[PDB]
């Protein structure tokens, strides 16, 4: 009568739980990634290191999965659909190395958006390889989009590759520093910038990704136990 | 009564030593004490025999050398044996604001851990994997903090209901060792799942809380068994109270070497903090700030003053100071718990205060 | 040049329209239910709460039965609830896990979601197995799917972030009238009571009235400072309400084409996401980030209650046909029916 | 297991219970 | 570029040819539908307990 | 209605200097973020300028740093651009942008192709 009608609701409700669980066990076993780039940034080869209104690209270092999500046929303007991604692990941010101002401008906003204040952000600075022999050429200086960069210097930190001249070295530790004001400025353990000068031939390009990934799950249960 | 066995075969081995030893003063076995020949003039000093339970062997003995001591009164040897004795005046004393503490110490956890242990069910936007194992860590503070207190109330002060010796005191005695042992395993459970989620293997999620429940639950039953059996088999004294047995050491070794792999948790955990504080490149003046006060938070839910004060110093001074921090510790140690994990946690304290304000 | 000629040939026509406006306006709304005792005290409490969703919940519509509700998160899941006995339904596996806005057909035979892969998938619950299929795709949006809504089991009306709106053959699955006009991606639409006009709001701080049948756009109503998340109908079809980013919520007459009232205090400067009227058209419920839904008095402009028990930012609310209840969805993964 | 800190309490209840189990000891008139 | 601000202006062209009623005579047909159907809203007055099905 | 209305502009030789007004109607001025941005000929809108909104935290792009200075004054609604050191390399259409959202830190989308807080924009030519 209406007793079964009542368990016949009851029972598909617990099958409909046992599946909601299995898929539970997937959704936190993977970390979703947002690739965020610009006009010709050289994030389509970063999707290559291994229409449609979003792309996918699953891949699985040392037996984890991620799941990297690409912007598709998507408006320039982004204040709305950029609300999805507040629960992702991290942005994968691409710049190429004024145009180099935008992609500040851009990652300011990002940075300091309402919803995205606990999300890490991790930065390829790509195109390298460009960003060394237009410098070491001397035609069109940088210090025409930005004038600070006569009176820096070469951080402490500097590692430069073996072979690497030391002008090119004070070039790409400046854009660096451009992207890391922005992040300081504001960040109060909730989130943190991870930037790594990656080129268009760059193998470890995924092995990266999951070592910030690691380091932000690492600050994540930090903060639940209050320890860091 | 057992202990009063124990102490007269002890008196007939010293008595049958110096027997043997004998085959101006001279040699004649007096009680609990025989000594030999010695000049005229001289206090021998000695260890006080540790038969009765009211003498200490930490003290002294004096026997006055003519021809031994002859009492005035009566005619016969006497020795002095007034150091020996279990000092009423203070020894007491000691004990007693040591026996207020305790009670005092956990009764404080108990209300502290039932409101943080409520706080932790009702609310449910609130639960998670590290929440399910700080409600089972509460959970064995309260009821070892229960049992601690029925005991020390009605078996403890009771002397002639230990003499009578009923079984009722054996069976508090192994649901005390069975919950204290729970108690110390549950904090290895926290330290195990805290190691995972800093140090080893951070991606990986679902840490199957099953081997969680059969190692707090589960496995202090196995020693504790073994223990409680042969016990009652070989060593058994009234109402198990005597801690002079080597087969405790059946529970209180495993305990040790679980607390002591927590101490070696905690030094993974605090090398990992100031590695993703350099990584950063934070003053220093604040990494070591950040660094203590996450070592100490993580003592008492990890225990580590079992580790860092692990025996009791033989000094009269160092051993008494021993014993008030480590009974404030021990006792207010699922106090200080829910304090910091409950009452002080920022996700616990915002919702609270959005809640309470909306009802 | 003729740019310009054109740039101040609509100005003038603006100064026309604004000084028509003001000629319908003697005595605003404020005045004319000045003399009405208020409604009292709005005391709603959660009668049920819904805890299956994973991952943030973007949309909820309640069916025309007034206790089935379907609800969207964007973990790639669609849950169709029974208010009643909170008793899970059907779990739909979606296709893309960015959904940002669900609909349930009037005749509960479908139900319709859309988000970031620009497409509204709509899904036919009564199959001839009994389960639960993927009925049809529609395709040819250039932006995010906001939010769409059912006419009958064949037409549907969807919002899309590429500043236009279409009605939708499901039968074909192509396009039958497009609506153009909008400067900025379409959050929100609402059908009135007949499904011949309906009203959209976008995020050019502007709403516009559209006629489904000619496809062509009626009225357009500003006042607004920023984009426009929420928009309802009025119950009889002769007005309508906004939800705003300016943290205010406005009256629009169509027949008077301008406002009415403002719902707007000094203590509140976050987001409205959602907007719904009661049964009687009196009260106006409108969902803000800061994790409150407010109760306004549509004829006072006052506040009559609030409904505070989601942790997260509330992303969406709906009363039932029949008025009874009103479910929430929030970002905390919860839904709760308030009465 | 006395002397330790694991074994702190059982040692406290061996103690503090030997003050009510068991009268003083004479080493008065009579004593050894 | 130029053929759009031609769309802007006769969108505007219609928008401008409609009647308008006044605002007294919308604001009193918006509350006579809210006087008319007050007694017929659950949410506007708590009904007694057990004719609401969300007891 | 949102609207943003730029006044003065023009020709100008090199070296010369040019003041940029925005007259703001339909919004409370003072809870928004006001920016400023240019569209030179043959290239798409390039950022210049913001200001927030009382007028503390102010930002320019490194080209025109030094010779440009955004004001506001929220008792009036106006924003304004003092241009000073004009270069040939400066001529574009100078639009006056708000930020969509008031007391917002972040601000998208106020150098897309369509953005509707914009107005329509003055034309600055550097030329002989
Ligand atoms: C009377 C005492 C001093 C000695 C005997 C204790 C056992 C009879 C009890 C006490 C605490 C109990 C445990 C308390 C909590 C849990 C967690 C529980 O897992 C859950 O998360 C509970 C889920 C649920 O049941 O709702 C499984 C049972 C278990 C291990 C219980 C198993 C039975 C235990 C060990
Ligand atoms: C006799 C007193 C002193 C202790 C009683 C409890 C213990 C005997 C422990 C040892 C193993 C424990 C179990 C180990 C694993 C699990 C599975 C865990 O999750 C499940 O898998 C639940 C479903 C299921 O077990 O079928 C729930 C607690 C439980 C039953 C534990 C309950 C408490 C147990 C029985
Ligand atoms: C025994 O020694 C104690 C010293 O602790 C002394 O006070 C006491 O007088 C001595 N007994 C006799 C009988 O002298």
């Amino acid at each position: 009568d209406q007793r079964n009608e009542e368990k016949a609701q009851r029972e598909a409700n617990k099958k409909i739980e046992k599946q909601l669980q299995k898929d539970k066990q997937v959704y936190r076993a993977t970390h979703r990634l947002l690739l965020l780039g610009a006009g010709e940034s050289g994030k389509n080869t970063i999707v290559k290191q291994m229409t449609s209104g979003i792309f996918e690209t699953k891949f699985q270092v040392d037996k984890v999965n991620f799941h990297m999500f690409d912007v598709g046929a998507q408006r320039d303007e982004r204040r709305k659909w950029i609300q999805c991604f507040n629960d992702v692990t991290a942005i994968i941010f691409v710049v190429a190395s004024n145009r180099l101002q935008a992609a500040l401008k851009l990652f300011d906003s990002i940075w300091n958006n309402k919803w995205l204040r606990d999300t890490s952000v991790i930065l390829f600075l790509n195109k390298q390889d460009l960003l060394a022999e237009k410098v070491l050429a001397g035609k069109s200086k940088i210090e025409d989009y930005f004038p600070e960069f006569a009176r820096y210097t070469t951080p402490e930190d500097a590692t430069p590759e073996p072979g690497e001249d030391p002008r090119v070295t004070r070039a790409k530790y400046f854009i660096r520093d451009e992207f890391l004001r922005i992040s300081t400025a504001s960040g109060d353990g909730r989130h943190y910038c991870y930037p790594h000068f990656t080129c268009s031939v760059d193998t470890e390009n995924i092995r990266r990704v999951f070592n910030d990934c690691r380091d932000i799950i690492q600050r994540m249960h930090l903060r639940q136990y209050e320890l860091l | 009564p057992f202990l009063y066995v124990v102490g007269r075969k002890k008196m007939m081995d010293a008595q049958y030593k110096c027997y043997d030893r004998m085959q101006y003063c001279n040699r004649t076995w007096d009680g609990w004490l025989c000594w030999d020949d010695t000049p005229a003039g001289v206090l021998s000093y000695q260890f006080c025999p540790d038969y009765f339970p009211d003498f200490d062997p930490s003290e002294k003995v004096t026997k006055y050398c003519d021809v031994w001591f002859k009492h005035p009164e009566n005619n016969r040897t006497w020795s002095n044996y007034t150091m020996c004795n279990a000092f009423t005046p203070e020894k007491l004393k000691n004990a007693y604001v040591l026996y207020y503490l305790a009670i005092v110490g956990h009764s404080l956890s108990i209300f502290t851990l039932v409101i943080s242990l409520g706080i932790f069910v009702f609310f449910r936007s609130l639960g998670c994997q590290r929440v399910t194992l700080h409600k089972n860590m509460f959970l064995t503070y309260i009821l070892n903090s229960m049992i601690i207190i029925i005991h020390l109330v009605e078996v403890v002060p009771n002397g002639e209901l230990v003499r009578r010796d009923p079984v009722s005191c054996k069976i508090l005695h192994f649901f005390h060792q069975y919950m204290m042992a729970c108690n110390y395993f549950w904090m290895l459970c926290e330290g195990i799942y805290l190691h995972t989620l800093i140090v080893v293997a951070v991606f990986t999620e679902k840490q199957r809380l099953r081997w969680y429940y059969l190692l707090g639950w589960g496995f202090p039953l196995v020693p504790t068994t073994i223990h409680a059996i042969t016990r009652a088999v070989y060593f058994n004294d009234n109402c198990w109270l005597s801690v002079e047995t080597h087969l405790l050491y059946i529970i209180h070794g495993p305990v040790m070497a679980a607390l002591v792999v927590n101490f070696f948790f905690l030094l993974n955990i605090v090398r990992v903090l100031v590695t993703k504080m350099r990584e950063t490149h934070e003053a220093e003046s604040h990494m070591y700030l950040k660094a203590v006060k996450a070592t100490m938070i993580l003592v008492p839910l990890l225990g580590i003053q079992f580790v860092v004060f692990p025996w009791r110093p033989s000094n009269k001074m160092l051993g008494k100071i021993y014993d008030y921090v480590m009974h404030s510790l021990i006792h207010f140690q699922g106090f200080f718990v829910a304090t910091i994990y409950c009452f002080c946690n920022n996700e616990v304290q915002t919702t609270v205060k959005r809640q309470w304000a909306q009802f | 040049s003729e740019l310009d000629q054109l740039r101040q040939e609509a100005e003038q026509l603006k100064n026309q329209i604004r000084d028509a406006r003001k000629a319908c306006a003697d005595a605003t709304l404020s005045q004319i239910t000045n003399n009405i005792d208020p409604v009292g005290r709005i005391q709603m409490r959660t009668r049920r709460t819904l805890r299956g969703h994973l991952a943030k919940i973007y949309a909820m519509h309640w069916g025309t039965d007034s206790r089935l509700l379907v609800s969207a998160s964007q973990d790639g899941k669609l849950i169709i609830w029974d208010s009643y006995t909170t008793n899970k339904v059907h779990a739909i596996p979606l296709r893309s896990s960015w959904v940002m806005t669900c609909a349930y057909a009037p005749s509960g035979n479908y139900v319709a979601c859309g988000g970031l892969d620009n497409i509204c998938s709509i899904y036919n619950l009564k199959t001839r197995e009994g389960n639960v299929r993927v009925s049809r795709e529609l395709a040819g949006h250039t932006g995010y799917l906001s939010c769409c809504r059912f006419l009958d089991d064949n037409q549907i009306v969807t919002s899309s972030g590429d500043t236009t709106c279409a009605l939708w053959d499901i039968e074909t699955g192509q396009q039958t009238t497009t609506f153009t006009g909008h400067t900025g991606d379409v959050m929100s639409l609402s059908l009135a009571p007949d499904t011949r006009l309906f009203v959209s709001g976008a995020c050019d701080a502007s709403a516009k009235l559209w006629d489904v049948r000619e496809g062509m756009c009626r009225q357009t109503f500003t006042g607004h400072e920023s984009d426009i998340n929420a928009i309802c109908f009025f119950p009889n079809g002769n007005a309508f309400a906004t939800g705003s980013d300016d943290a205010t919520c406005r009256l629009f007459d169509l027949r008077a084409d301008q406002e009415l009232m403002t719902y707007s205090h000094d203590n509140i400067i976050c987001g409205i996401t959602s907007v719904s009227f009661s049964k009687s058209g009196r009260l106006l419920l409108a969902g803000y980030d800061d994790f409150n839904c407010n109760v306004w008095d549509a004829l006072k402009a006052d506040r009559a209650g609030v409904l505070a028990g989601h942790d997260n930012r509330v992303s969406c609310l709906g009363v039932t046909d029949d008025g009874m209840a009103v479910a929430t969805g929030s970002w905390d993964s919860f839904l709760k029916i308030w009465n | 297991c006395g002397n330790l800190s694991t074994c702190m309490l059982g040692t406290y209840t061996q103690d503090f219970n030997k003050f009510h189990t068991f009268p003083q000891t004479a080493i008065g008139v009579g004593a050894p | 570029s130029i053929a759009q601000a031609r769309k802007l202006v006769e969108q505007l062209k219609m928008e401008a040819n409609i009647d308008r009623i006044k605002v007294s005579k919308a604001a009193a047909d918006l509350m006579a539908y809210c006087e008319a159907h007050a007694k017929e809203d659950p949410l506007l007055t708590p009904v007694p307990a057990s004719e609401n099905p969300f007891r | 209605q949102v609207q943003l209305q730029e006044s003065g502009g023009g020709l100008v030789q090199p070296g010369g200097s040019l003041r940029l007004s925005c007259a703001a109607s339909g919004f409370t001025f003072s809870n928004y973020k006001m920016n400023w941005v240019r569209q030179a000929p043959g290239k798409g809108l390039e950022w210049v300028s913001d200001i927030s909104q009382s007028g503390a935290s102010i930002s320019y792009t490194g080209s025109v740093k030094g010779r440009f200075t955004i004001s506001r004054d929220n008792a009036k609604n106006t924003l304004y651009l003092q241009m000073n050191s004009l270069k040939p390399e400066d001529t574009a259409v100078y639009y006056c942008a708000r930020c969509p959202a008031p007391f917002t830190r972040d601000c998208f989308d106020v150098t897309s192709t369509t953005y509707a807080y914009r107005g329509q924009g003055t034309q600055v030519t550097v030329s002989s």
